[PDB]
């Protein structure tokens, strides 16, 4: 099972490869905002699942599919992202919804 | 456009 990221604003989908992908300020997500680290978080696709680990002092945020609040993630800990969940690299910007691929 | 130090 694979995954894509759907920006909450409706922009193009972001394909994720198996394994670990460093995300943040860079070409993959297109983020240029200096408040976002070039090494902001790790995404891991493995065994049909996706998890994220923040690796910067500037935080990441997580919104379960059933809730309606972007909550801050604890640093350097893994959090699984289910299809329909969202995460963000700023409190109110660069938000991405998780989509599953067959 | 992705270089430079983080705030």
């Amino acid at each position: 099972g694979g995954f894509e990221l759907q920006p909450r604003d409706g922009g193009p989908r972001v394909a994720l490869a198996p394994g670990e992908t460093v995300i943040g300020r860079g070409p993959l997500l297109g983020i240029t905002d200096k408040r976002v680290s070039r090494r902001h978080a790790i995404l891991e696709v493995a065994g049909g699942q996706l998890r994220i680990k923040p690796i910067h002092t500037n935080p990441c945020f997580y919104q379960s599919s059933e809730k309606s609040q972007l909550l801050p993630l604890k640093p350097n800990l893994w959090c699984y992202l289910n299809p329909g969940d969202s995460f963000s690299l700023l409190v109110d910007k660069y938000i991405f919804r998780i989509l599953s691929i067959p | 456009p992705y270089a430079g130090s983080t705030d």
